[PDB]
Order: C-alpha cells, then sequence, then structure tokens
C-alpha cells in the first residue's frame, strides 16, 4: 500500500524502451501539469507541422485549445488538469527543479520525493500522519526544513 | 498449605464446568494418592466404560495423570492399574491459560458487532464487500444497486448483537471470579 | 499517483489501411486509444510523451484476417491510485452512506463507516452534504481524501477513500 509496496510495473528498475535498467520515475503535483502542457505543446507543434505538409485560466482556456489539438474525448484528462491547478502548487520549472535537486540531495527514494512535492504541509508530524513513509528516513527537523523551504516556494500563481 | 489450595483448586474447574460425578473421580485422587483405576471403578459403582473418559477429562486438562501402575502379583499375570496421579503444578498450567483466552473470545464478538464489514442483497441473495458495493452504486444513486436484482444492499454486521456479548463477558468475569485469584493464591508460592 | 511510464502496445491494423501512409493511421489510433484510458495494470493513461520518436518496428500479418500486427513501444504518463495514500478531491454527487470525491480524473467514494462519527449525513440538505462537528462537507468542498481501497479491474479502477482519520475532511 502507501508504505512503499508497489507492484512489478512499479519497481525501481523501469527499463526504458531501449532495453536497459533505469530508476523508477514518479510524478507529483509539482511536475504533472507543467509536463503535460509542455507535451501538448509538442503535440500541437506536430499537429500544425504535418498539417502544413493566473494559472487557473491558463489551465482550462488552453485545455480547450489542446482539446482541439487532441481528440477531445479525453475530458477526464481535463479533470486531471483541473485537479492539478487546484492542488499543484509550483511554476517556473526551475523552481521545482531546484526543489528536486534538493530532494535528490535528500537521498530519498523517488516515491518519497514525489510524496513531498505532492503534499503541501507544515510540520514533519503532519507528513508522518499523511506519509508513514516519511517519518524517520531523515531527521524530522530536516523534514520541517524542507517543508518550510517549500512554503517559501509555496506561492499561488 | 498452598498445595492444599491446589488440591481444592481443581475442584473449581471440576465442579463448575463438568457434571457432579467428575469430582467423584477427582475426589478419589485426593482420597488415595496412588489411586488404582480398578478401585476407583468400585468406589462410585460405575462400570469400565462410564469411568474411562472421566479420567481423560482430568488427564487432558492436566489435572490428573494416569500413572502406569505395573507390578507383579503372586500369580505372575499382566497386572496394570491406571494410577490417577495428581500433577498439582501442571494442572495450574491448564487452568491459568484457559481463563486467559476466553476473556478475549467474548470480546471479539463485541468489536465485530461495531464495525460493519460486508453487505447483502437479500433480494438477489447476494452478500457484497464494500469494494463490491462501489461497483454498482450509480452517480445517480445513493445505495449500491445489484446485478441480479439491480437493487440496493444492506449493511452487514450491525450493532444489534453488541449488547449480547457484554453479558457473556460480565458473566465470564463473575463466574471465573472464584477461579482467577485461586490460581494467583497458589502462584504466590509457585509450587 | 502520477508516473512517467514507457508502455508497449500491440495494434491491429486492418488491411484497408495499407497505404504508403500506414504510420499515419498508426500513431492516430495510438492516441485515439491510449491517452485518457483506464487499465487495471497502470491506471488511467493520461498523456503520451515524444509523439515523434515512437518505436513502431515491424508488422506481422496474422495468418488469417490478413491484418497486420504492430508492437508499438511508447512512453507516457499514468495516474495510479494506491491504498493508504493521501490525496485532495471534490465531491460529485451524494450517497446515503457517504459521498463520492472526484479525485481528478477518477472519482473516489467515501462510505458511511469510512467517516468520523460526528460527520453525519443530512438528506434534507440540497445537495445532501455531510456535516461534522466542525465541517459541513458539500459537493464542491475540498476534501483531503485518503485512498483506502483500490479496484484493479482492467479498464476500471475503483478507489475507497475515507476521512475517518485526522487531517481529513476539508483540506
Ligand atoms: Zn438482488
Amino acid at each position: 500500500a502507501a508504505t512503499l509496496q508497489l507492484g512489478q510495473e512499479f519497481q525501481l528498475k523501469q527499463i526504458n524502451h531501449q532495453g536497459e535498467e533505469e530508476e523508477l520515475i514518479a510524478l507529483n503535483l509539482s511536475e504533472a501539469r507543467l509536463v503535460i502542457k509542455e507535451a501538448l505543446v509538442e503535440r500541437r507543434r506536430a499537429f500544425k507541422r504535418s498539417q502544413k505538409k493566473t494559472r487557473e485560466k491558463e489551465l482550462e482556456s488552453i485545455d480547450v485549445l489542446l482539446e482541439q489539438t487532441t481528440g477531445g474525448n479525453n475530458k477526464d484528462l481535463k479533470n486531471t488538469m483541473q485537479y492539478l491547478t487546484n492542488f499543484s502548487r509550483f511554476r517556473d520549472q526551475e523552481t521545482v527543479g531546484a526543489v528536486i535537486q534538493l530532494l535528490k540531495s535528500t537521498g530519498l527514494h523517488p516515491f518519497e520525493v514525489a510524496q513531498l512535492g505532492s503534499l503541501a504541509c507544515d510540520t514533519a508530524d503532519e507528513a508522518k500522519t499523511l506519509i508513514p513513509s516519511l517519518n524517520n528516513k531523515i531527521s524530522d527537523d530536516e523534514l520541517e526544513r524542507i517543508l518550510k523551504e517549500l512554503s517559501n516556494l509555496e506561492t499561488l500563481y | 498449605p498452598i498445595d492444599d489450595i491446589v488440591k481444592n483448586l481443581l475442584k473449581f474447574v471440576v465442579r463448575g464446568f463438568y457434571g457432579g460425578s467428575f469430582v467423584l473421580v477427582l475426589d478419589a485422587i485426593l482420597f488415595h494418592s496412588v489411586l488404582a483405576e480398578d478401585d476407583l471403578k468400585q468406589l462410585l459403582s460405575i462400570n469400565k466404560t462410564e469411568l474411562g473418559p472421566l479420567i481423560a477429562r482430568l488427564r487432558s486438562d492436566r489435572l490428573i495423570s494416569i500413572h502406569k501402575q505395573r507390578e507383579y502379583p503372586p500369580n505372575s499375570k499382566s497386572v496394570e492399574r491406571v494410577y490417577y496421579y495428581v500433577k498439582y503444578p501442571h494442572a495450574i498450567d491448564a487452568i491459568k491459560w484457559k481463563v486467559h483466552q476466553v476473556v478475549q473470545r467474548l470480546k471479539d464478538d463485541l468489536d465485530k458487532n461495531s464495525e460493519p464489514n460486508g453487505y447483502m442483497c437479500p433480494i438477489c441473495l447476494t452478500k457484497y464487500t464494500q469494494l463490491e458495493a462501489v461497483q454498482l452504486l450509480n452517480f445517480d444513486r445513493t445505495e449500491f444497486l445489484c446485478s441480479l436484482c439491480d437493487e440496493p444492499l444492506v449493511e452487514d454486521d450491525s450493532g444489534k448483537k453488541n449488547k449480547e456479548k457484554q453479558d457473556k463477558l460480565n458473566r465470564l468475569m463473575d463466574q471465573i471470579q472464584p477461579i482467577i485469584d485461586s490460581l494467583k493464591k497458589i502462584d504466590d508460592s509457585r509450587i | 499517483m502520477f508516473f512517467i511510464k514507457d508502455l508497449s502496445l500491440n495494434i491491429t491494423l486492418h488491411p484497408s489501411f495499407f497505404g504508403p501512409r500506414m504510420k499515419q493511421y498508426l500513431k492516430t489510433k495510438l492516441l485515439e486509444e491510449v491517452e485518457g484510458s483506464c487499465t487495471g495494470k497502470f491506471g488511467y493513461i493520461l498523456c503520451v510523451l515524444d509523439y515523434d520518436n515512437i518505436d513502431i518496428q515491424r508488422g506481422r500479418i496474422l495468418p488469417t484476417d490478413g491484418s497486420a500486427e504492430f508492437n508499438v513501444k511508447y512512453r507516457a504518463v499514468v495516474f495510479k491510485p494506491f491504498k493508504g495514500e493521501v490525496v485532495d478531491g471534490t465531491v460529485v454527487s451524494c450517497s446515503q452512506h457517504g459521498f463520492e470525491v472526484q479525485v481528478g480524473p477518477m472519482k473516489v467514494f467515501v462510505t458511511k463507516h469510512l467517516m468520523p462519527q460526528d460527520l453525519t449525513f443530512n438528506a434534507g440538505s440540497n445537495p445532501p452534504s455531510y456535516q461534522s462537528s466542525e465541517d459541513v462537507i458539500t459537493i464542491k468542498s475540498r476534501i483531503r481524501v485518503k485512498i483506502e481501497g483500490c479496484i484493479s479491474q482492467v479498464s476500471s479502477i475503483h478507489a475507497i477513500g475515507s476521512i475517518k482519520e485526522d487531517y481529513l475532511g476539508a483540506i
């Protein structure tokens, strides 16, 4: 369950389609929307290429634009985008990139590093109540350190 | 002294949870330390079949021990007596833990009647898990319909039997009340 | 929970589409049936990355049906629930014994026994909401939902959420 017990399809050794071992890659609400729209950029980029021969509104107004770009029946993807904007709290990808560099410094398993980014809390104890994974892997003080650093980055856009 | 309380200790188990005659077999153990089975058969005028299992209840519950009284009579015949020995400290072992687990068991039915677990479609004769439930509740619905009856369910393991078990628990403590400290009275010496 | 994933798909291409431009229809169907789909094994398949560099290697013609069989490997992002996990959400409709919290693409239900006792159900309210000692939790309310159970059925994942614990109910 939520205690680092994930299936074969979600092991650390996520073999890329080139056939070699690689680390499991998870995504929190700190990268999901900022990668989905970016990929949609490529999608519309080819969509017009081969055709030749706050954050809230930037979410949905462009969601409909890429609904034009996509097949449009994936409105549940739009639900996910909405869920992101309502609860994904990063921007200016270098922001979250510094965050992730710090979390790489944390020596935390990528599941846990995603747990941190996804959750927006105040104390180490709140995390331990929500993330039994993140209770002792680092000093709880360091937990609050990085929680506070997030709160510094916790700015609504 | 303490061993006398052990002598009386098994009487608690024997005269409460068994019939009247069960102490009549136990009494004979206290009556004669080396209690010959052939004699104990005559003492209560019970036949071989009737006396047999009575010792087993005392044997199995570590209360008695049928010691193989092999000996050589004058006639040189195969002489055997089931000498019902009194293993006082080991019978304490049997009474001690038997009081231990029963208190847990009557507690178990209480918690089960406070946490509904499953469901039931009494129309389609189908019980459901909550995961089963979350499959046929419609977003236009408030209770999970069925697939054979397409009808709502009923919660399973509700709290109408909860009060039944507390009396059993209370009756357990009030009836085991003479037994609990009678063991600990002996356990002061640990003999 | 969101993951970047590399998935392999086998797509059957009916013979009529055997133009010089087969890969057109190929990528087409890939998107048409992979983005935004539910799997019991990977969770809702949200979006596909690298629309161009997709391994499309070689067809096989099924011995009958003459339809080519293609084994597409591609890299995408999926959303997967897990038991015991903590999420946000918002209700959609009401139930007599709990409420169904739309956690993004998927809707997570919280049952009557899954809620704290003080959170009682008001049927009279419109919409019938769930009222705690401190919180009246309604359709648009933001609920901190914890994922208790998950259904791994192919094409349909169902999640059991509960607010009986702390830090739950309203976010
Ligand atoms: Zn039925």
